[PDB]
Formats: structure tokens, sequence, C-alpha cells
């Protein structure tokens, strides 16, 4: 006697074969069914188009992570500001989707529509640019970058509050979330529960702070904080939305004239106009796009905070044009191992709410 | 004979409105969400009701989970019960308010039947229970309004009401909280869908769905209208009827027309507003978690109204 | 005039059939539906208010309870000396009569039906007892199916 | 094909239902990866197309939109949903993955398991391109389609 | 009263001959109660005023109680899950 969750429309998409054993209110026997292999057979530059494919909503977190680790292995400002801006923009796009998705999953539609309008403003900022590369970035933004983010940053802080205005003063959502979704902080650490799912439960360990990457050190970010539940994980992400918007404002301000990718010819490739004057640039251009570059023989793993948890690329390089083995530390897979424990004894309609709060995407998991 | 045209027109109208109301909820909610509902299917968007309800019948689609012909029978009873409730409005019926109570008693029977897969049927029993709770609530309220009145005929209540939703504002608020709880925010979540079961609504299958939603919205227009006669303003500008409203009628001239219309336009306005409340309550909405709806009514709303029975006659004998 | 009204003894004809159908029906659910229809025929016979009382309560609640119980509780169903034993007693029924016919040969060669007046008033002792009888109704199960700690 | 055929151009009855069909078309959402995310931008931009959820049964909808990567394991499930759909049914293949990143864990094409009416390339294709595919299915239901 | 009497009879017959079943019984009894109510109602109308109408209503209330009692009796019987005691019965 079980409930086979899905098999296509559980409440949104995914796919799901969450064979939920039940007895009223019991045993989550999931089944999460070769990117790991395909990446091996692909050059470092080629793995960029593959990278964004995993977590589609916060694709840039995937890009940054991978690009960073590859940078560290290889040893490669106004470009680092663009990343901090884009990482947070993709964090706003990824936070919007999840808040709404979960607001839709158990409860009503309405917030989801609003979520999507601001998303359409970011996808427009995504079509305008395309973006991240191992040297830096594909190309420069535009003169219409500065004045456009402000129009989005002004007509967002209000909008961020209407979604909150409805949810903070939770109608049924308070009765449905408040106790549900048991996450002991010790046991979250024992189950390796990534977080923003971990920081709501009380523990204050986030990669952006513990191990700050490019331009995140120089930017002023606030302290988002009670009891490991769906409601408090849901609300922390709403505060995270406003602090992200404050990073976007703070990073839009600190944007002067600069180059976009690492000048070392063996890495990147920024000629575009120089293809007509230099010989070393074509011999290089042809070679980078045919063979590529061979990194140093050794292991590397650089972690980056995604809005869906802990993103890390474990790249073993055997001095080849391609990575010898690229194992992506899956935030959504790590978080899901705590479902059989968190949803144990919980309700069936709440078993949908307990899943949306985890902030999962199947593309990242598998 | 003459009555055949009087019944026909009315029912054709009722059905017309039922069909359009689907498109209404659509457009209204889209306005809330900053979007537009059925943009083309019109002109206006009038032909989204028809061209859709025509498309489910043309599909013309059955699993042993529900007995052969009992599978497409609850679809018939849900509509047949809704048919009676509208027809029982037009006619006077000397004992009318406990004729309205006979139909909402008999409507629910189709839910217990609907699924009678083991577990899906279990899910049906939940809704069966859920409905049963608020159906008891409404009766408690019907009864309170009869306490104030004593005359069981619906008409006497409709006509009796220079006040209606002034004393009974709290009661009416509780009526809408139950009137919606019988079908919209909870039932939308009470559907559950675990897994597939039952898509958007009760395994539709086509074209039984056409009579289902034509018992849903139909028994939302009648469910709100019913609330209107009992609790709300069941026709006319009463402040004017107190201030000497006759002026406009007496100075109008003579035709025996527009006087019969005024009231219908007022009731139309009432149901329109109640429907809008229904439009937004579906928007604002959150969870239901069946046990978290059983707890709400049995332990709270039900004993709240009980205490009211221990006030109405006491303050009547005061 | 109005012959159909005169022939509405059609109620009895229907009823006998509808109950012979509650018996014949395999299995319970159809029989439940049947009890509803039979009660509906009874209501149609009350137009010949007790229909509306009968429809609101019997069909309204009882029937709902029978349908809600059958769908909840799996139960169901469809000569070994003791089974033969009742039939043994009926062959004695025939014998009594057969012995008797041979015995006689010994010397031979505003307000609408109301009800409230008497219930709330004269029979208030009963109305009070009916509040107490309903008490048990709800309490009995709460002390038969509970299993509390 | 044939032009103004029969005694009197009617013809009317079939086209009446077909016009009603094409614009009221019921889509069954089969969300897999990124393509399901673009297909949601589609609903934000939908007005007449609006019907998703009819996707959950799935016996209530006519238009099967396969959006995302079809894993070889997912292959027998996608087969049973299309078979568990009602008879006048259409299929829209959304995405490079559902049309034709070719791996060892994914089906090389969605047409291999279920017959495909309209193909929409892109990675993921823009919302308007799915609308164009929706119109490619609209003009197809109308008997419009040819070379 | 003619109708109600016939209904009562049928109900009684169905009661015993039991028809093995055991499930039908409660339905049958409820039917019997209805039948009687019918007989009395005709008699009340024959007589006039609150003579039988009240007793009628009572049996109705009482019938409700009986169905409650019977249904909880069934819920009580039919103990759930397959756990065994040890030699005591
Ligand atoms: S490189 Fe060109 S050919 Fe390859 S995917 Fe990019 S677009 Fe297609
Ligand atoms: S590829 Fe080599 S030989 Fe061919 S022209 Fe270029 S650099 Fe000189
Ligand atoms: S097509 Fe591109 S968009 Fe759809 S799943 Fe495949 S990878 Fe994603």
């Amino acid at each position: 006697f079980t409930i086979n969750f899905g098999p296509q429309h559980p409440a949104a998409h995914g796919v799901l074969r969450l064979i939920l054993e039940l007895s009223g209110e019991x045993x989550x026997x999931x089944x999460x069914x070769g990117t790991e292999k395909l990446i091996e057979y692909k050059t470092y530059m080629q793995a960029l188009p593959y990278f964004d494919r995993l977590d589609y909503v916060s694709m840039m977190t995937n890009e940054q992570v991978f690009s960073l680790a590859v940078e560290k292995l290889l040893n490669v400002l106004r470009g680092k500001y663009i990343r901090t801006m884009f990482g947070e923009i993709t964090r706003v796009l990824n936070h919007l989707m999840s808040v709404c998705s979960h607001a839709m999953d158990v409860g009503a539609l309405t917030p989801f529509l609003w979520g999507f309008e601001e998303r359409e403003k970011l996808m427009e900022f995504y079509e305008r640019v395309s973006y991240v590369r191992p040297g830096g970035v594909s190309q420069d933004l535009p003169a219409g970058l500065l004045d456009d983010i402000y129009m989005w940053a002004t007509q967002f802080g209000d909008r961020l509050d209407e979604i909150e205005e409805l949810l903070t003063d939770n109608r049924i959502w308070k009765l449905r979330t408040v106790n549900i979704g048991t996450v002991t902080a010790q046991d979250a650490l024992n189950l390796g529960l990534s977080g923003p799912m971990l920081r709501g439960s009380g523990i204050p360990f986030d990669i952006r702070k513990n191990a700050p990457y490019d331009a995140y050190d120089k930017v002023d970010f606030d302290v988002p904080v009670m009891n490991g539940d769906c409601y408090d994980r849901y609300l922390i992400r709403m505060a995270e939305f406003r602090q992200s918007l404050r990073i976007i404002e703070q990073c839009c301000n600190d944007m002067p004239a600069g180059a976009v990718k690492v000048e070392d010819f063996k890495i990147n490739s920024p000629p575009r106009n120089l293809m007509k004057e230099d010989m070393e640039a074509l011999i290089h251009h042809f070679l980078l796009y045919t063979k590529g570059y061979s990194v140093p023989p050794g292991e590397t793993y650089t972690a980056i905070e995604a809005p869906k948890g802990e993103m890390g690329v474990y790249v073993v390089s055997d001095g080849s044009e391609r990575p010898y083995k690229c194992k992506i530390r899956a935030p959504g897979f790590a978080h899901l191992g705590a479902f059989d424990h968190i949803a144990r004894g919980h309700f069936l309609p709440d078993a949908v709410a307990i899943i949306g709060t985890m902030d999962l995407v199947f593309g990242e998991v598998d | 004979i003459i009555n055949i045209v009087e019944i026909l027109i009315f029912l054709v109208c009722v059905l017309f409105s039922v069909a359009y109301l689907t498109v209404a909820e659509r457009k209204t909610l889209a306005y809330m969400q900053r979007r537009l509902g059925p943009n083309f299917v019109g002109y206006y968007g009038l032909l989204q009701a028809f061209a859709d309800a025509v498309k489910l019948l043309l599909x013309x689609x059955x699993x042993x989970x529900x007995x052969x012909x009992x599978x497409x029978x609850x679809x018939x009873x849900x509509x047949x019960x809704x048919x009676x409730x509208x027809x029982x409005x037009x006619x006077x019926x000397x004992x009318x308010x406990x004729x309205x109570x006979x139909x909402x008693x008999x409507x629910x029977x189709x839910x217990x039947x609907x699924x009678x897969x083991x577990x899906s049927l279990l899910g049906s029993i939940r809704s069966t229970a859920q409905l049963i709770s608020y159906e008891l609530i409404l009766t408690s309220i019907f009864i309170i309004i009869i306490m104030f009145v004593s005359s069981l005929n619906i008409t006497t209540i409709i006509x009796x009401x220079x006040x209606x939703x002034x004393x009974x504002x709290x009661x009416x608020x509780x009526f809408i909280a139950s009137v919606a709880e019988t079908a919209r925010p909870p039932f939308d979540l009470t559907e559950s869908e675990s897994e597939l079961v039952a898509g958007y609504f009760t395994e539709x299958x086509x074209x039984x769905x056409v009579f289902f939603f034509l018992a849903e919205y139909s028994n939302i227009i009648l469910i709100s209208a019913f609330n209107g006669y009992l609790l709300l303003g069941g026709x006319x500008x009463x402040x004017x009827x107190x201030x000497x409203x006759x002026x406009x009628x007496x100075x109008x001239x003579x035709x025996x027309x527009x006087x019969g219309l005024i009231n219908s336009s007022a009731y139309a306005i009432k149901l329109v507003f109640l429907m809008f409340s229904f439009i937004w309550v579906r928007a604002a909405x959150x969870x239901x978690x069946x046990d978290n709806l059983i707890n709400f009514c049995w332990i709270i709303l039900l004993p709240l109204l009980f205490g009211i029975f221990l006030i109405i006659p006491s303050t009547l004998y005061i | 005039m109005y012959l159909t009204y005169y022939f509405i003894e059609i109620t009895i004809f229907l009823a006998i059939l509808c109950t012979i159908f509650i018996i014949s029906a395999k299995n319970p659910m159809v029989s439940i539906l049947y009890m509803i229809a039979l009660f509906v025929i009874a209501a149609m016979y009350l137009y010949l208010i007790f229909s509306l009382l009968y429809i609101m309560i019997y069909i309204g609640a009882i029937a709902v309870l029978f349908l809600f119980i059958i769908t909840l509780l799996d139960i169901n169903s469809t000569k070994s000396n003791i089974r033969d034993l009742p039939l043994v007693l009926i062959s004695l029924i025939v014998l009594t009569i057969s012995g008797l016919m041979i015995y006689s040969n010994d010397s031979i060669l505003t307000l609408l039906t109301t009800i409230g007046n008497v219930l709330l008033t004269n029979n208030a002792f009963i109305l009070l007892v009916l509040a107490i009888v309903l008490l048990l109704g709800i309490i009995g199960p709460i002390s038969i199916t509970m299993k509390h700690k | 094909k044939p032009n103004s055929a029969v005694d009197y151009t009617l013809t009317t009855l079939d086209a009446v239902a077909n016009w009603a069909r094409q614009g009221s078309f019921w889509p069954v959402t089969f969300g897999l990866a990124c393509c399901a995310v673009e297909m949601m931008h589609v609903s934000a931009p939908r007005y007449d197309q609006d019907r998703i959820i009819f996707r959950a049964s799935p016996r209530q909808s006519d238009i099967m939109i396969v959006a995302g990567t079809l894993t070889n394991k997912m292959a027998p499930v996608l087969r049973q949903v299309y078979d568990q759909m009602p008879e006048p049914r259409w299929v829209i293949s959304m995405g490079s993955c559902a049309n034709g990143h070719f791996s060892y864990s994914v089906v090389r094409g969605c047409d291999r398991i279920v017959p495909v009416d309209v193909y929409v390339p892109g990675c993921p294709p823009t919302s308007e391109a799915l609308m164009y595919g929706v119109f490619q299915l609209q003009r197809k239901m109308r008997n419009t389609k040819i070379t | 009263m003619f109708i109600g009497t016939i209904i009562l009879v049928l109900s009684f017959l169905g009661f015993v001959f039991n028809r093995r079943n055991i499930i039908l019984a409660f339905i049958c009894l409820e039917t019997m109660l209805l039948g009687i109510n019918l007989i009395l109602l005709r008699n009340s109308v024959l007589f006039d005023d609150i003579s039988g109408s009240l007793f009628a209503i009572v049996i109705i209330i009482l019938a409700g109680v009986e169905s409650a009692i019977g249904l909880s009796l069934l819920v009580s019987y039919y103990r759930l899950r397959g756990v065994i005691n040890s030699y005591g019965i």
C-alpha cells in the first residue's frame, strides 16, 4: 500500500518516481532516474554549454562554479563585478521560481504569476547578454545595462513585498508549514543538507561567507536568520531576495570601464577585432576551438553557493584538452537524501509542501 | 402550456449564465494576475464557454474502478440535483426552505457514489465527509434565519428581509466561509491528486465533465443565490422603500414593467458581488489539508453557531 | 378526470419491486442505492412534508452513513445439519394443518403540520428524553471505537 | 488536395468543429527538463491556449506536449500516458532532446516511442516558437497543413 | 398503510431467510422502520391532528439513533491489522 508520486504532474514538472509508502500519515522510497561521462569526452570550453543544462533556473551558479574550479586548476574585476551581478540575478530568477512553485504546490496560483513577470525582466537581461567563460565572459554587456537594472531594481522591492504581504501573514500556509518539515540542525549536518535549506534551521554556514569567491568579499550583505521548518525556510528565501537586490544595486554602482576575460592566450580568447591584425591570435583562435587547452595534472574542487544548495565541481585533470573526470556535487541530490527522514510520518498533501521547501530541480539531481 | 415558455426562458437563461460564469472566473482572475483570460474566442471572449464545452463531447471517450454504468451516473445526478435547486427558486412552494434543504442533502450522495481503485475511493470518502460537515453548518444557519422569521416558505423570508445582512453579518460571513468550503479553496485542494487522481477534477473522462462543471458553477450560482435570499438583500433599494421610493414608480407613468425588472437587476447585482468574492477567495487562497478543515468546522465553526442558538430565542424572549 | 393520479397505487407496485430488488441486488452498494430509491418512493407517497423530512434525514444522513460505511469497511459476502434444521421445523407447519382437517372429522360419517405544539409543549418530557437519547447516540461509539491513552 | 467538393459547399459542419477544436485545443503538459521551464513562460503568455492539470489525469486532454529530455527509463511511461489519453490526440515535440545533447542514457528522438505531429527545435525554444508550433498544430487541425 | 404493511413484510422476509449475507440486515431494518412510519402516517391523516405525526417524528429521530448505534457497532467489530493475541478465546 503506497502512493507512486508523479508520474509527470506531481504539482509542477520534474518527472518523479517517489514511491511514497503510506498509512494515513510513512516511508519515502524514491528513484531518481550520464552527464558525468559526457563531460569527460568534452573540452573545458565545450563543457560550458553542458554546464547550464543541470540547474536550468540558476544556471549561472553552475557556470561560475565550473569556470572557477577550471580557473583554479589552470591558474588564470569589471568582469568579476559582472559575475557577482549575474550570479545574484540568476539567484533572483531561481528564488522567484521556487517561492512561487511552492506557493502553487500546496495552496493557490496567484503568487506564481507575479513571480514570472519579474522573471521575464531577468530573461530579457539574459537575451540581451546571450555568457560566463573559463577566462571570464563570452562578451561585454551594453550601454543599456546600467539604466535598465535600476528600472528593474525600483519595480522589484515593492513587488517582492506583495508576494511576502500575502505569505508572511499565512492563512492556511501557517497551519500547513509551521511544524511540518522537521530538520534537526545536527541531523541536517549528518545528512549533508546543503542550505539555504540548512540556514533556516539555525546553523549559519554559507559558502558566500565561509569561503567568499569573486567580488562577493567586497559587497555588503546582511545576516538572514528559528526552528527547522518549511515556513522559516520559505521566509528566509524572501529576505534573501531583498538582500540580493541590494547586492545588485551595490554592484551596479561599482561598475567602471574594464576588460571581460583573462588575457592569457592559452586560456580565454578576447581578440574579435584583433583577428585582422595579429598572427598569434588566429594560430591561437583556430587551436583553442579545435584542440583547446591542456590543464595541469591534478585534482581540484571549488564550491559555490547556488540558491538550490551546495554547488561544487570535482575536476580531475590528466593534462588533457578535456577534464579526466568531472563530478558535480549535486545540491538537489544531497538535499533529497533527507526526504525519507524529514517527511517520515508527515501528511500526504504536506508531502508535496515538504518537497517544494527542499528547493529541488531534477536536472541537477540526476 | 403557457408555463412551458415561462419555465423554458428561465432555464435557458440559467444555463446561459452557468456556461458564461466559467469564462467570468477566468477573465476576473486574469485581471487580478495582471493578465487577460480568453482573448480570442468571441469577439468579446463569449465563445470560450461554447467552443470548449462543445470540444469535450466531440472527444467522446473505461476501467472497472467504478462500476460500468455507475461510472457515468454520478455525473448525471450532480447536474440533475443542480437542475431542481434552480427550478425550486421560480416556483413558490408553500413549504419552500426545507425543499432547498432536501436537495443539498441529496446532492452530496453523488460524492459517496462517484468513486464507489481502493485508495482513490478512500480519497472520495474524504470529500464526502468534508462536504457533510459544512452542509450541517448551513442548516444551523437556515434554522437561525427561520428562528427570526418562523415561516418556512422561502418567499416570506425573501419579502420579510427593512434589514437582512446587518444583524446576520457575522452569520453570512460564516455562510460564505462554508459556502466556499463546500466547493472552492478546500475542494480545489481536497481534489488532492495523488497521483494523477483526479487530474484537475474527478477523472473527467469526457464528456461527463460537461455536466460536472455544469453542477459545479451551476451549484455555485445557486449556492450563492440561496445565501442571498436567506441572509443578503433579496431584492430592492430598501432605504428608498423607507424614504418613499414610490415617487419614481408613481411618477414613472404606467406599463406594469421595469418594476418586475428592478428587483432582478438588484439580485443579479448581489450574486455578481458574491461571485466576485468567490473569484478572489480562489485567488487569495492557500492550503486545506483535509484534517486541517475537519478541525476548523467540527471543533470551531460548528460550536460557534451552537452558542448562537443559545442567544437567538433568549434575546427574542427579552 | 385525472386518471394517472387515480392509478398512483403504482407506488405499492413499484415499492414491492424496489424491495424485491434490494434483496436480489449483489452486492451491498446497489442495495443501498435501492434503499434510497425505495425511500424516495415512500416520499412520493407522502404527496399522496414528511417527504422533505424523510428526504433530508433518512436519505440525507442514514443512507449517506450506509454508503459511507460500506465503502469504508471491506466486509462483503455473496445442507450442513444446522442449515437443514430450520427447514425441518417448516415441514411440521404443514403437519399441524394436515392433523387439524382430520380432527374436524371427529363427528362425521398556518401552521404547516406544525408538530412543535405537542413536542416542545405537552410531550416536552419526551423532547427532553430525546435530547438525552441523542446524547447516547454520539457517546456510545466514542466509547466503542475510540481506543484513547 | 480537393477544392469546393460535393453538391453544395458544406463542408461547413466539419470545419465548424475543427475551428472550435484548434482554438480550444487541450494541451497535456509533459515537462521533463529546461523545456518545461520555457513552457511555463508560455502559460504566463497564454490566453486562448489555456487549459496543464488536464495533463494530470491524462484522459481529459488532446495535445501532448513533450518538453525536455526523454530518458530511456522514462520511455515506457511516456508510451502509457499517450495510450491513456483520449482518441483525438496530437503530439508536440519541444526541444532538441525530444526532437533528436545525444547521450547513452537518453532516447535519440521522442518520435521513436510516440508519433509526433509538430517539432519545435531550440535549446530550449523561445515561448513564441512554441506558440508558433501551437499555430502549426492549429493550422494542422484545420486541415491546413501541406508542402 | 397497505404499502407500508407490504414493505414491512418484505423487510421481515429478507431478515429471515437471512440469505447468508449479514451485510444487508441493517438496510432491511431501516426499511422496516420506514414502512411502519408510512402505516402510521396514513392512520394519523385518517384520524386528524398531532396524534400519530409526533410518534412518527420520534421513530424518525430514534431510527437515526439506531443507524448510528448499528454503524458504530460495525466499525467496532471488524478490528484492523493482522496481530494475534495467544490462547485465551
Ligand atoms: S556550436 Fe552551433 S552547431 Fe553547435 S550547438 Fe552551438 S549552435 Fe549548434
Ligand atoms: S596553420 Fe600553420 S602553417 Fe598553416 S599557415 Fe597557419 S601557422 Fe602557418
Ligand atoms: S532541449 Fe535543451 S531545453 Fe529541452 S531538455 Fe533538452 S537540453 Fe533542455
